[PDB]
């Protein structure tokens, strides 16, 4: 089983494999994996219950393979389609700003975000 | 009513009003209009004879004067001196309205007569037996039978409320016999709703007995989207139920379309148009601010559009399924535009 | 009351319930009024006094809003500090 | 740069479909102010 | 009316307008007469005035005359003078409500707020007593219920407060009389239900033996044996 | 006179009566958002809970304590109050971090030297994620709240849709995290900061669910504190009625007195 | 109290309870009680009768009875009378016991009576010696010093408060 939990909303809180975009590159989960706790980066996301499958972006959150093998994924608020161009608009303007300002951080995690969702 | 606040001014209206019937030639159209000026100053009557002559009302109206100059037995007579003038159109079968206004002043007359002449004074230090002159008067107002001639004499007596005080002994006897009240209200007068009329507390014992069976059929709908508006009224002051906002914006159209321009009355073959919208809740689509303009603008709309629809809505006094229909497409149409 | 109250060229009602709140004596300066203005009024106390009418009739109004215990501005909390003191 | 003011960020750039419902752009952004207490004493109510 | 109870021996019933007129024609009488009136305005003469009035209206050895009388209450003060006297002289009061009317339920007569001196348990009878006191019980817990029970949800209702929700409004529904005078003004036949078959309705209601036939097939139907024929027509 | 100033006096609670009828349904419409919200902040919790627990969590400090500015929605604010104070009996030199004026206030007079942060334009909003963020932020910068072994926080549990609780939690530092013993029972080698990261984002994520409890406690004792006041308003109308009722005769029978003496000579 | 919040009874049950003790032999535990019915409805008064005599309470009762119908001086006169008959077994030293129902009415008698002899209202226009026919009355109520006599006169005289508000005149 999976557990993916939003703030504002719940997706999966049975998920026979879950891909994710984690610090350790790339997880595939499928039964029993290893107990890891690794946090998620901003991620373009498969998750997959049988072979169906819906795809997600998400902001990073973490993710927690419990030693019960119920996955547990807890993430912050984004849908890859709500998600998915004003972002590649702004992140000009962004771009603009890093040069006269923590603003730089924010740009430049938008610049990740932009790439990741180039992505798809 | 609130005292002075067009009191005579809502009066005057009818008046108006009765000039259209007036003029068409059948006399149970022509309502012989008597305004009973009790205690009234003759500045302020003339001001209003000259308005009546403005409106050329003056050819059915008839003032009968008792001016605040004018003595309290005069005053004392003034009703039922008027009301034996009345007799004669009624009993020539004819119909009219008497309006005696202000019995509120007859009273003090009557207090004046009887402290005068020594007798003791009832509740209120008003004549024990202002009762029994009020019940003489207001008894008189009669449909009569077909048998001795169907005739009639309409009254519309006016009270002042001393404040807003109806609990008042003058009123509260006047309450009971008379069969209907319009009661005015200050907050409405204050929110710029002219008439001021309070609908809640205005009440009517004959009501839907006589009125056009048109504007019966599109009213209905009227009485209990008010009532729904009355209640929902309060709630108007945050975060609102989508329900009640509904309600609210129903409502508030409504309640602006119930204004009027005082001291100038519509013809009914327009008016159920008006209500016939609010009743498709067309209107619910249009602007507050844009009632207004909609309104007259809807008016010609069907006067150059629609004019055979006005035609049969006053000449069939009556609304068909496929009157309605047509009436719809017109208000759609205009809603439209 | 109402026949003297023509007459006089003002009324200086004291209020029981400000005598026992510890306005001994007790006042009442709502239902003051002297219409005769400053005039008969030392004219350093004229100067001195100018807003003192604004503040107290400020504090009036703050104070009964204060009971009622809503959320409360500064201002007027300034207003109802300085009519407190 | 905070661990949770990385994703916070990256939840407040996500979601620049472009159009997106009012809930989701308020909860990215709401004004608050940070009233520190030196002690009693305290700098100013300021722009959190 | 003592013509015909007294001198006709048969039981009358007579119906008297509004008693508050009746006490302003005696308080001007009294004014006129010159007599110092006494509070609120009324006669001093009030209380005596009903007294004759009312004693005159009695159950002789040979009638009875029973009198429905008009309570026009000055401006709802009971307080007033005026209807304390009446109220003394009274014995019952029926107090139709508009409420009750806009219920659809004619008779118009609000349950909870009629009241009779002779409801006893002696006088009408303790099972009568009884099966008043339960209906009454349930009417009394039914509309309290329904404050919060309407707000909260019906789902609040425990089986045993469904119960009693489902036989309340099973009985309010079952109080409308679709009355033969108003045949025609409703337009639904007549019911006219004698003393010893409205007791037995009751107790099968308390019974909750209809507690199976829906509330609505009580709606402007009579008595017991009316609602058989009416749970017939609901299945039909 | 006396009947007019009844009368004035009968209009008021009459307002009142009305005011708290409306007030209860406006909260009402609030706590539905409320409610929805809290499901799916809880959600992520429980999840991140499954974590603690399985790592068996294994627990100057902080107070951390959550009311609004706003004042009225129940007894939120002193209930709350007095069990901050009977934590701060548990830890004298505890440092309060006060969330919303009216704890902010209390607190400050018991002890002014404890209130060292804390925070306003929060208590007339909604929970949202960017404020429970920001307010983490600052509390690691400001409180440097790691150090601080200790976290717990206050906050309203909504007991039952007719009740609120004042429960406190206590947020699991990094320290915490360090010192769970079957945290070896996730994998981590030290490839990531996972505790220093971890702590970061628990303290958000608890906070933004108790800022959601807390808030659907009092939204909802707000609606029924209102609701109590509609019915006690009714009584003091019922009251004045009576009074008013016989003030209007006595003054009609005074009234009447004088002039049948004055008829009388 | 309230009308008819079975104003009547309370006093009903004082008689019926002592009706054990009266129907002893003992003169000291005679109670000879006079219900005294003033402004009361005549049919209310037969059927309380025979509620009385349904207890045979009535052999050591006596009703004195001033109803509605009957004129105002002589509701006026009634308690007065009655108290009469009160002094008489006072004055046999026996035990006694008298309820002035309502004693409301007959202040409203009085008042009647007052405005009627255009003698000037008093307040609530009740008038001012409205008080001095109820202390006259009542104090005549008594148990006597043992010398002249054991003699009771137990009063219990029922106020119809009209909103339960005591503080009214009467």
């Amino acid at each position: 089983k999976l557990q993916f939990a939003l703030p504002h909303e719940t997706l999966y809180s049975e998920v026979t494999q879950v891909n994710l975009p984690a610090k350790s590159g790339r997880i595939g989960v499928l039964a029993n994996h290893v107990p890891t706790v690794e946090q998620l980066l901003p991620g373009v996301v498969e998750v997959m219950e049988g072979s169906n499958s819906k795809k997600f972006f998400i902001s990073g959150g973490f993710a927690t393979v419990q030693p019960d093998s119920q996955l547990c994924v807890t993430a912050i608020e984004a849908p890859l389609e709500s998600f998915s161009e004003n972002i590649k608009n702004l992140l000009a303007e962004a771009k603009k700003n890093v040069s006269s300002s923590r603003e730089a951080a924010e740009a430049a995690i938008q610049v990740e975000v932009l790439e990741n969702l180039q992505s798809v | 009513g609130d005292r002075q606040t067009g009191k005579t001014a809502v009066a005057l209206d009818t008046i108006l009003n009765q000039k259209r019937w007036n003029n068409g030639s059948d006399e149970s159209k022509k309502l012989y209009c008597v305004y009973v000026a009790v205690g009234q100053k003759r500045s302020t009557v003339a001001q209003l004879v000259q308005t009546l002559e403005q409106h050329d009302a003056m050819k059915y109206s008839i003032i009968v004067a008792a001016t605040a100059s004018e003595a309290a037995p005069l005053q004392y007579l003034a009703p039922f001196t008027a009301a034996s003038i009345g007799e004669w159109f009624r009993d020539n079968g004819k119909h009219a309205l008497i309006v005696y206004d202000d019995l509120s002043k007859q009273a003090v007359a009557y207090r004046q007569l009887s402290l005068l002449l020594r007798r003791p004074p009832g509740r209120e230090a008003y004549p024990g037996d202002v009762f029994y002159l009020h019940s003489r008067l207001l008894e008189r107002a009669a449909k009569l039978s077909e048998k001795e001639g169907s005739g009639s004499l309409t009254a519309l007596p006016v009270i002042e409320t001393q404040g807003g005080d109806v609990s008042a002994y003058i009123p509260t006897n006047v309450i009971s016999i008379t069969d209907g009240q319009i009661f005015l209200e200050a907050e409405l007068f204050y929110k710029g709703i002219r008439p001021a009329i309070n609908v809640g507390l205005s009440v009517s014992r004959v009501g839907s007995a006589a009125q056009v069976k048109a504007l019966k059929q599109v009213a209905g709908s009227l009485k209990l989207f008010l009532a729904q508006y009355r209640e929902v009224a309060a709630f108007a002051q945050s975060d609102l139920d989508a329900s009640t906002k509904q309600t609210l914006v129903r409502g508030e159209r409504l309640t602006q379309l119930l204004k009027q321009n005082q001291y100038s009355p519509l013809a009914t073959e327009e008016q159920v148009p008006l209500i016939y919208a609010g009743v498709n809740g067309h209107l619910d689509g249009i602007e507050l601010s844009r009632i207004g303009e909609f309104e007259s603008s809807f008016l010609s709309y069907l006067k150059s559009n629609h004019n055979e629809l006005l035609t049969e809505i006053r000449e069939k006094g009556e609304l068909s399924k496929e009157l309605l229909a047509s009436l719809k497409s017109a208000t759609e149409s205009f809603v439209a535009t | 009351p109402t026949n003297v109250i023509s007459i006089t060229d003002g009324q200086i009602f004291l209020e029981a319930e400000l005598f026992y709140k510890g306005i001994r004596p007790a006042i009442n300066v709502g239902l003051s009024v002297s219409r005769v203005g400053s005039a008969a009024q030392v004219k350093a106390l004229k100067q001195v006094a100018g807003s003192l009418k604004l503040f107290l009739a400020q504090y009036r109004e703050v104070a009964a809003f204060a009971q009622f215990g809503s959320d409360l501005d500064a201002s007027t909390k300034q207003t109802l500090v300085r009519g407190e003191r | 740069i905070s661990y949770a003011a990385y994703l916070n960020v990256a939840a407040q750039a996500i979601r620049s479909t472009e159009l997106q419902t009012a809930s989701v752009l308020n909860r990215s952004q709401t004004d608050a102010f940070y009233t520190q207490y030196k002690n009693a004493s305290e700098p100013t109510p300021i722009t959190k | 009316a003592e013509y015909f109870r007294d001198e006709e021996g048969q039981d009358v019933l007579l119906f008297i307008d509004n008693i508050f007129r009746f006490t302003q024609a005696g308080s001007e009488v009294s004014a006129l007469l010159g007599r110092i009136p006494s509070a609120v305005g009324y006669q001093p003469t009030l209380a005596t005035d009903m007294g004759l009035l009312q004693e005159r209206i009695t159950t002789t050895k040979k009638g009875s005359v029973t009198s429905v009388q008009a309570v026009y209450v000055p401006a709802d003060d009971l307080t007033d003078p005026a209807p304390a006297t009446t109220f003394a002289h009274l014995d019952a009061t029926t107090v139709l409500s508009r409420g009750i009317s806009e219920l659809g339920i004619y008779p118009a007569v609000d349950p909870l707020d009629s009241k009779s001196r002779l409801l006893d348990a002696a006088v009408v009878g303790q099972e009568h007593y009884d099966v008043a006191s339960k209906v009454q019980e349930t009417l009394q817990t039914y509309k309290s219920l329904q404050d919060i029970i309407a707000i909260l949800g019906m789902d609040e209702l425990s089986e045993q407060d469904k119960l009693t929700v489902e036989r309340a409004r099973k009985i309010q529904r079952f109080l409308s009389q679709p009355f033969a005078v108003a045949e025609v003004f409703t337009g639904i036949p007549g019911k006219l239900v004698r003393l010893k078959d409205t007791v037995a309705s009751f107790k099968a209601v308390l019974e909750g033996k209809y507690d199976n036939i829906p509330e609505h097939a009580f709606y402007m139907v009579g008595g017991i044996e009316d609602v058989v024929a009416k749970a017939e027509k609901l299945a039909a | 006179a006396t009947l007019k100033e009844v009368e004035m006096r009968l209009k008021s609670i009459k307002n009142i009566e009305k005011i708290t009828k409306t007030m209860k349904i406006v909260a009402s419409t609030r706590l539905s958002k409320a409610e929805k919200a809290k499901i799916s902040a809880k959600k992520m919790d429980e999840a991140e809970q499954l974590f603690y627990k399985n790592a068996e969590t294994k627990n100057k400090e902080l107070i951390v304590a959550i009311t609004s500015d706003k004042g009225l929605c129940g007894s939120i604010h002193s209930q709350l109050a007095k069990a901050v104070r009977r934590h701060l009996n548990d830890q004298p030199n505890a440092d309060i971090v006060t969330i919303g004026d009216k704890i902010k206030m209390q607190l400050l007079r018991t002890h002014p030297n404890n209130i060292k942060l804390s925070i306003n334009g929060i208590g007339k909003d909604a929970p949202t994620f960017q404020e429970s963020a920001l307010i983490a932020d600052k509390l690691l910068s400001v409180m440097k709240a790691g150090t601080y072994p200790k976290i717990s926080i206050f906050y309203n549990d909504p007991v039952s849709s007719l009740s609120f609780e004042p429960s406190e939690k206590p947020i699991f530092n990094a320290k915490t995290i360090e010192q769970s013993p079957s945290f070896g029972k996730f994998e981590i080698d030290t490839d990531a900061n996972v505790p220093r990261d971890l702590f970061e984002y628990t303290l958000a994520n608890q906070m933004l669910t108790a800022m959601a409890q807390g808030y659907a406690a009092e939204i909802s004792a707000r609606r029924n504190a209102m609701d109590n006041a509609s019915k006690n308003a009714g009584d003091m109308i019922n009251r004045y009625s009576i009074l008013y009722n016989r003030t209007r005769q006595a003054v009609i029978t005074n009234e009447l007195v004088d002039i049948i003496t004055g008829a009388s000579s």
